[PDB]
């Protein structure tokens, strides 16, 4: 999510922002700070984590030769589920 | 678009804003990344 | 009010500077054909006010269109130097932006902007003439925000 | 020659090209060197650098040759060569509907005789390959040079000369002029080792050192 | 097969000789060359109303530059470089990182805009579909800086033309 | 800062000096040459202005990408004098007019301003403030211009302790108003000179020569809390002087006297002129005051400059003042003017 | 894997003691000032130098030349080796003078006081690669590591 | 081995009479080239940055390389006479924009890590 430093200055979603003391923050003054608001961390938090019965699920990111190229996923570990590479959507195997 | 709209997503711009260049909201290019090498800082107490 | 006198004045020259904009005939790479093109006759420059003049010293605009090069960079000053004032300058393409294909060469000035004064940027490979004309567009908005007198006026 | 995918031969052009190239070598063998014809039906003939104007004379004068077009001529830097450069004319013959390569080779300091006398269009391509490799022609009409601008130092194509060169110009207001100053680059230029380290082609392979 | 093109004798009986006379003495064939430009002003001009009308352009159009998302929000790029080495110009300077999720995401990505040659070649090597070249090509600007587009900038414009680039991808994608 | 801006590169344009400068008045005939010094080893310079950003257009090529940054200020608007300096390391005031306006006054322009540019200064954090003082200033000075400098020099010395303070002589150059309006004067036939110019002796100093010594006054740390006077190598007669200008320029020179009192009514005639004033009574004043001799005070030698002569350098400044038949007359052609001797 | 410790902690600046006692930034001018006006104070075995492990010769030799132009000689490292008999006067007496790829053509190797799977990673792999392919016999005298 | 074809002279005594000849087409064209350019040095100035270049190749003794230094001064001349280099051109030899930088060994220290 967009947090505003101390000094008032927004932070990306990198992480990236301007110290107190840092004469680089002039370049800012009558002008603003250009900062993507919907952080990507964020949104694809928020998508539900998909159940499959198989024990090997395969994404291509949808959409077909639209996506990424198609990845197979491994859903035999219990404890966490597993997470595309690509688009970072996530599938879980029901009842183990 | 009124016959064909185009597909809805949440992260799409609702309001569209025109070319801003020459007013205060232009964009002002800058580096996305963070600081690669730390400095030492001495220890605030003396040591006598 | 002298303060709403000094404000038309200053709307009736900056209109007739924006209305009557004359483009030095001066082109260098690619990027002069799509200029070309901005004269012919589906864009029609000419319909805007804006008449190329070969002579440096009857032209308002300067618009740098393609590659400039260190052999070619000490006739560009001149020839900007020859324009009377007041002159703004049109940077067209990456060459005359900030060198673009050939911003490593030996031989290649990286942008026009170290040579000389850049009122507009007009980014592209080459801009197309309707990108061009954007320029030419955008260039006449800043000329009609111009306070010449206004700031004469509270001196 | 049904493979789609893959170039055909011409073997009746390919022999009639090695048959001439021993023609040229029969008749010159003062000046020639080594004849070639590559799989794409190229003819190569590396001479002497003494036998420019022999070899070029008789290639557009013999009633066999009639190479009466200068396609182009260019200079290669080869710096692990004792002799770097090398000299490449690109002959063609309308009579015989032919293209024929004329090598030689030079350094620093060895002068080539100037061929202008026997084909006019290398005026230009030996001011060329002066201003651009530093290769000196004798008697030449007219040697300066021709693409790099005035008082530029140094020659740009060859491989020891650095890609965005030495000084950049901009302009100084304080003496109003354009200056020149050494070169300082806001982004440098990114170096890529593209480079397999597995063999390509081996048709070429060199024998182990 | 060749032609002449000015290889022709001409007439040499009275009949001709007097046509030509007639020629040269009262510039028929210049009363001829005005004749054409008379009709041309009857015609209708090829002239678009600009920018109250725009030339036409097509899917395929490179224009500015864009970093797209998947339909979720998150962001298709994941680092690869590809677009960084196949840009003829060098114009994409990339860094990236894992993420605070163990992602592999980019913290720069930056096109300087005054180096690009607007060739394509980056959305053409993107295995995601994540760089594209956008239908926008008004975007001049006044000062050099505002055209060393970095990774926010490039987000912004995505987000901003995502309707219209995915249905020019929609329209090509089965040609590519 | 403990840990500010560190150098690096080998000076060039793309080099990174470590100097983060705001400069006052950087749209005139003093600010250009700073600005382009400061710029062209890769420096921070933040220019405020009060003109149109038309005529900030020359100052654009004289820095790397971001490294020329433009703002809006008012001389009394506290407000914009703190965000154009709440980041700088290194503060130069050259504001200055000479003549005064219907808005502005010199007291306004030499006393207020650069109090309340110091003032602002000092709070925002700046280390590092350059003042540029008048070497005639004094208090008992017929000319209101040199009052308000000697006023003002000491406001700043209160304001900023630390503050250095710099005093040209009369500053000559391209754009100069100095060597440019004796070769104006051809306009109005002959050239009338106060008691003949015999009376009246001056030192100018080049214009690069003072911009290069106000940039070593940054990087030196022995110039805080210093006041300078800058001026040439040769003092001359007003008299020598002009009659070199005239000869340099190839033009007829015909001086005549003129009364004190006369020259005066003829400042007040020209000041009426609601645009940049040919001359005023204040300019009579300063030309025809003696330049002065301050030795307890250090110079451009001290800073590290060689004061250039004005023989080497007039013909650069005059030669657009020849007609075509002159224009090709080398710089070797017209023998230096007399010198008083040290 | 040690290198992003290049990262963290790097000194940037001269440091000098202000009037509190507390380090702050100085220039190089300040701070070669300081320890030249100390030196020219202080000679003989009023000045000593310690090396660590991570210094290299040309500067290692630099200082005591330096050192030397005072009269001292007191220039000492971390790391103590017996100068009883020969001390440092002879190579060989402070060598490995077998070599690493010696190691492959012993047949007998004694270690004493020593672990060096740690001390030196890549020659206690040498060792190994001695032992699985020369039958190499290893005797130890000292704590029993792995 | 070490037998070359030569360029225009075949010894040094030969190849210094090149440079002679080449000194004196420079030394009597400065004048000139001050007057055309309307350069704002004197005519001492500049024979003096001629002088200064023909001494930075005085320690050669291959003739073929002072055939080639012949050669491009020539070149230089030729474009000075004609007017082909501009003022711009001609004023590169004296740097007047380039800040003096350091020479001895503690100024090159302070300043960076070059050499
Ligand atoms: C392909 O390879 C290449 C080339 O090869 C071709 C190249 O070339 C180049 C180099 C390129 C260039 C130098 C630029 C090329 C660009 C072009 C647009 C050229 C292409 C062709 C054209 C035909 C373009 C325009 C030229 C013409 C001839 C069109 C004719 C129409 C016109 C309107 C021109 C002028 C005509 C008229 C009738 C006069 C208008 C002029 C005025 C000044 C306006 C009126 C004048 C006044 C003085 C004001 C009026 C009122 C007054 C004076 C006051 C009266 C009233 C009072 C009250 C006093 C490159 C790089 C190249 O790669
Ligand atoms: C013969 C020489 C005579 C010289 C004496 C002065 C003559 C002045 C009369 C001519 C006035 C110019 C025409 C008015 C401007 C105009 O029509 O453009 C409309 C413009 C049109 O807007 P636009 O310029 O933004 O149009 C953009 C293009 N379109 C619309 C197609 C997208 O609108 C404006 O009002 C802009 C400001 C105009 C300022 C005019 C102020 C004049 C006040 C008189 C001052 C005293 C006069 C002395
Ligand atoms: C056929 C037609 C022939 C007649 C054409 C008549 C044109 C009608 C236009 C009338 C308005 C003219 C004003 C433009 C003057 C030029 C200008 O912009 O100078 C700006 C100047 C700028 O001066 P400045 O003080 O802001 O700054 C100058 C210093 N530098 C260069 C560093 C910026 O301002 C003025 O001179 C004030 C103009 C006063 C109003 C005009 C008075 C005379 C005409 C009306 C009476
Ligand atoms: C029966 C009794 C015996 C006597 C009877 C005699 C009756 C006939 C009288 C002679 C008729 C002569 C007609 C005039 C000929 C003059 C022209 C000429 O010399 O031709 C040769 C000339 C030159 O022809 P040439 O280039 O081919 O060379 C002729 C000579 N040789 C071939 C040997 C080299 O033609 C021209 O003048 C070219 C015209 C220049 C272009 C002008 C633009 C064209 C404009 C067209 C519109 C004109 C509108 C005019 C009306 C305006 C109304 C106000
Ligand atoms: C605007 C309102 C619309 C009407 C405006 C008038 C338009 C007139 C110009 C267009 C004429 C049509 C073009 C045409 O047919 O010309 C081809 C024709 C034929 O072109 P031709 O060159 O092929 O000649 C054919 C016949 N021979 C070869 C034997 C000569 O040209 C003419 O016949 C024009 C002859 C007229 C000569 C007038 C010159 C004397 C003028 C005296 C003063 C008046
Ligand atoms: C019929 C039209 C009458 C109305 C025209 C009014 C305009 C007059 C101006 C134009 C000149 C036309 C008048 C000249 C006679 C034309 C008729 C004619 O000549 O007879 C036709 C006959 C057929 O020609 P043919 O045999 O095919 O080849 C020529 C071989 N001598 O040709 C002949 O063989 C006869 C001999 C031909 C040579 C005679 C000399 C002709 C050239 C003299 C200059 C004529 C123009 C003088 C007037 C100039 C002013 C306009
Ligand atoms: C009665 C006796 C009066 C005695 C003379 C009094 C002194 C007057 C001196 C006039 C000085 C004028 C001047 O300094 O120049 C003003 C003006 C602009 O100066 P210029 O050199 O052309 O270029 C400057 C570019 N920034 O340059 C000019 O416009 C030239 C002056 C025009 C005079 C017209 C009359
Ligand atoms: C209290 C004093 C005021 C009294 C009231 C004055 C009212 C106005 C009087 C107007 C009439 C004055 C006539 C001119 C006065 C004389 C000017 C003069 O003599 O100076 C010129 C001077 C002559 O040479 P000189 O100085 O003697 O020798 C050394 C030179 N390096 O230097 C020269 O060599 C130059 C020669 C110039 C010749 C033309 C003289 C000026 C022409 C008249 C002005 C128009
Ligand atoms: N002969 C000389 O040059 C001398 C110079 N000096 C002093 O050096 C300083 C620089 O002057 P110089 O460069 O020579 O000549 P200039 O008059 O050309 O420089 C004046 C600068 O100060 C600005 N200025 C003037 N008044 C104001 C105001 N009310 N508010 C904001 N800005 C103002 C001007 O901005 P704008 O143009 O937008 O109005 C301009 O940028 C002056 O203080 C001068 O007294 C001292 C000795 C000799
Ligand atoms: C042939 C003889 C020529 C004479 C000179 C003519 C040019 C100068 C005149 C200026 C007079 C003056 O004073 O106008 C100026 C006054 C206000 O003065 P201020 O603010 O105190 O100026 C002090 C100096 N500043 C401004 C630098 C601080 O503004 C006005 O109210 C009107 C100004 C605009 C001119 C109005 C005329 C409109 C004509 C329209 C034609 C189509
Ligand atoms: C009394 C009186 O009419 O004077 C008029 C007043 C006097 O100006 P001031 O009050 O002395 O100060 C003026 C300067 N200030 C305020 C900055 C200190 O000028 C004006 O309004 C402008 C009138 C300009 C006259 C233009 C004539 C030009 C003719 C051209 C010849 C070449
Ligand atoms: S910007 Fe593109 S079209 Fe324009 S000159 Fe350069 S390469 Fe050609
Ligand atoms: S369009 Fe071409 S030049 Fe521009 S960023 Fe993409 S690959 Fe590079
Ligand atoms: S934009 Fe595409 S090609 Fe470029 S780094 Fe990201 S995923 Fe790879
Ligand atoms: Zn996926």
């Amino acid at each position: 999510g967009v947090r505003t430093s101390p000094t008032g200055e927004k932070v990306t979603h990198t992480g990236q922002v301007y110290d107190d003391g840092d004469y680089r923050k002039v370049r800012f003054v009558g002008r603003q700070k250009e900062v993507n608001e919907n952080f990507a961390i964020d949104l694809i938090a928020e998508q539900p984590v998909s159940q499959v019965g198989s024990r090997v699920i395969s994404c291509d990111g949808g959409g077909g030769a639209l996506g990424h190229p198609r990845v197979y996923i491994n859903l035999d570990k219990e404890t966490k589920t597993g997470t595309c590479g690509y688009c970072g959507l996530q599938f879980r195997q029901q009842h183990h | 678009p009124t016959v064909k709209p185009p597909t809805a997503r949440k992260f799409i711009w609702t309001n569209h804003k025109f070319n801003l260049s020459g007013t205060p909201q232009q964009y002002v290019p800058y580096s996305t990344t963070r600081k690669k090498i730390q400095e030492w800082v001495p220890p605030s107490t003396p040591y006598k | 009010r002298g303060e709403y006198v000094v404000a038309k004045l200053d709307d009736l020259i900056n209109w007739a500077r924006r209305s009557s904009l004359w483009p030095m005939t001066f082109g260098l790479a690619c990027c002069a054909v799509e200029m070309m093109h901005m004269a012919a006759p589906r864009y029609d420059m000419d319909r805007f006010g804006v008449v190329f003049r070969a002579s440096p010293r009857q032209s308002d605009v300067m618009i740098v269109a393609g590659t400039l090069t260190n052999k070619m960079a000490p006739a560009l000053r001149k020839v900007y130097d020859q324009m009377p004032e007041p002159r703004y300058v049109v940077s067209m393409g990456s060459c005359a932006n900030g060198g673009g294909y050939y911003h490593y060469s030996y031989s290649v000035v990286r942008g026009c902007d170290r040579i000389v004064p850049v009122d507009i940027y007009v980014p592209g490979c080459p801009p197309t003439a309707e990108a061009l004309l954007y320029g030419i567009l955008q260039l006449q908005k800043k000329i009609k925000r111009e306070k010449r007198l206004r700031i004469w006026y509270r001196r | 020659d049904t493979r789609p995918t893959v170039r055909p031969r011409n073997d009746v052009a390919h022999k009639q090209l090695s048959a001439f190239g021993e023609y040229v070598a029969e008749i010159l063998p003062k000046y020639v060197q080594q004849v070639q014809v590559s799989c794409f039906n190229e003819l190569e003939i590396c001479i002497h650098p003494d036998g420019v104007i022999p070899v070029l004379t008789f290639l557009r004068d013999h009633s066999n040759a009639q190479f009466k077009s200068l396609a182009d001529l260019t200079a290669v830097d080869i710096p692990t060569r004792q002799n770097r450069f090398e000299i490449v004319y690109n002959l063609l013959s309308l009579r015989f509907n032919s293209r024929i390569r004329v090598k030689t080779y030079t350094d620093e300091l060895t002068p080539i005789e100037s061929s202008v006398p026997v084909y006019k269009a290398a005026n230009w391509y030996e001011r060329e390959i002066w201003d651009m490799f530093g290769v000196f022609f004798a008697n030449h009409p007219d040697l300066r040079r021709i693409l790099t601008d005035y008082g530029f130092e140094g020659h740009p194509f060859r491989k020891d000369f650095p890609l965005s060169g030495y000084v950049e110009l901009r302009y100084d207001d304080e003496v109003k002029r354009v200056v020149a100053e050494p070169v300082e680059l806001a982004q440098e230029f990114r170096k890529f080792d593209l480079n397999s380290p597995w063999e390509a082609f081996p048709a070429y392979r060199q024998p182990p050192e | 097969t060749y032609k002449y093109v000015n290889l022709r004798e001409p007439s040499m009986d009275m009949k001709s000789v007097t046509d030509r006379a007639a020629q040269t003495l009262l510039w028929t064939e210049l009363i001829r060359g005005l004749g054409m430009t008379l009709s041309y002003l009857f015609r209708e001009p090829a002239t678009i109303n600009y920018p109250f009308e725009k030339g036409p352009l097509s899917p395929r159009f490179r224009g500015e530059h864009a970093l797209r998302r998947y339909p979720s929000g998150e962001e298709r790029c994941i680092a690869c470089k590809l677009c960084e080495a196949v840009c003829p110009a060098q114009a994409i300077t990339i860094e990236a990182e894992p993420r605070a999720d163990g992602s592999r995401r980019t913290t720069r990505y930056d096109i300087d805009m005054t180096k690009c040659i607007y060739c394509g070649f980056c959305q053409e090597a993107c295995p995601v579909d994540a760089i594209v070249e956008g239908p926008n090509f008004e975007f001049s600007t006044e000062t050099h800086e505002e055209l060393l587009y970095n990774k926010e900038k490039l987000l912004n414009n995505g987000d901003k033309w995502e309707a219209e680039i995915a249905a020019n991808i929609q329209a090509d994608y089965l040609y590519r | 800062l403990h840990h500010a801006v560190i150098p690096h590169g080998k000076g060039g344009r793309s080099s990174v000096s470590g100097i983060v400068a705001t400069v006052f008045g950087a749209t005139g005939f003093l600010g250009r040459y700073v600005v382009n010094h400061l710029g062209r080893m890769g420096s921070q310079v933040i220019v405020p202005h009060r003109c149109e950003p038309y005529d900030t257009m020359h100052l654009r090529p004289m820095g790397d990408l971001g490294q020329i940054i433009f703002m809006d200020w008012n001389g009394r608007d506290k407000d914009s004098i703190r965000r154009a300096v709440e980041h700088s390391s290194v503060v130069i005031n050259l504001v200055g007019r000479e003549w005064e306006t219907q808005n502005f006054d010199f007291e306004d322009v030499f006393v207020k301003i650069p109090q309340a540019i110091a003032q602002v200064s000092k709070e925002a954090g700046v280390e590092k403030f350059i003042h540029i003082s008048h070497l005639n200033a004094d208090i008992k000075s017929s000319s209101k211009y040199l009052r308000s400098k000697a006023v003002g020099e000491k406001e700043v010395r209160e304001t900023f302790p630390e503050a250095t303070i710099i005093k040209p002589a009369e500053i000559f150059g391209r754009e100069d108003r100095f060597l440019n309006y004796f070769a104006n004067i051809r306009w109005f036939g002959g050239v009338p000179l106060i008691s003949l110019g015999k009376k009246t002796v001056k030192q100018p100093v080049y214009i690069v020569d003072v911009t290069k010594g106000i940039i070593n006054a940054i990087k030196d740390p022995d110039a805080r809390g210093k006041t300078f006077a800058f001026v040439g190598p040769s003092r001359y007669l007003l008299f020598d002087l002009v009659q070199y200008v005239f000869a340099v320029a190839h033009r007829p020179f015909l001086p005549y006297p003129l009364p004190h009192f006369a020259y005066r009514w003829i400042g007040r005639l020209f000041e009426i002129s609601p645009f940049e004033p040919w001359t005023t009574r204040d300019k009579v004043e300063r030309i025809h005051t003696t330049d002065k001799i301050l030795p307890h005070l250090p110079g451009l030698e001290d800073l590290g400059v060689e004061a250039t002569p004005l023989e080497l350098k007039a013909i650069e400044v005059l030669r657009r003042h020849r007609t075509y038949r002159w224009l090709s007359s080398e710089i070797e052609d017209v023998q230096p003017a007399k010198t008083i001797p040290t | 894997f040690a290198y992003d410790g290049l990262k963290r902690q790097r000194l940037t600046e001269p440091m000098v003691r202000n009037e509190k006692g507390l380090l702050t930034h100085t220039t190089w001018e300040d701070a070669l000032s300081r320890v030249a006006g100390m030196l020219q104070s202080f000679q003989g075995n009023d000045v000593a130098a310690i090396a660590g492990g991570l210094v290299d010769a040309e500067a290692l030799i630099a200082l005591k030349d330096l050192l030397n132009r005072v009269d001292s000689d007191t220039l000492c490292t971390e790391e103590v080796f017996p100068t009883a008999g020969a001390g440092t006067d002879l190579r060989s007496n402070y060598l490995l003078n077998t070599t690493i790829a010696g190691v492959e053509e012993a047949d007998v190797v004694l270690l004493v006081g020593t672990n060096p799977r740690f001390e030196a990673p890549l020659f206690n792999a040498r060792i190994r690669k001695s032992w699985l392919h020369n039958d190499l016999k290893v005797a130890l005298i000292g704590s029993p590591v792995d | 081995s070490t037998s070359v074809k030569p360029i225009f002279s075949r010894d040094m005594n030969e190849a210094k009479r090149r440079v002679r000849e080449l000194y004196r087409a420079w030394y009597r064209e400065v004048p000139n080239t001050v007057h055309l350019f309307q350069l704002d040095i004197s005519v001492k100035q500049g024979r003096d940055k001629v002088r200064e270049m023909f001494k930075k190749n005085a320690h050669i003794t291959d003739p073929r390389v002072v055939d080639l230094l012949v050669i491009k001064g020539k070149m230089e001349l030729e474009e000075t006479i004609k007017v082909w280099k501009q003022r711009t051109h001609v004023m590169r030899f004296f740097h007047e924009t380039e800040a003096p930088r350091p020479k001895d060994f503690l100024s090159k220290f302070y300043v960076g890590h070059d050499p």
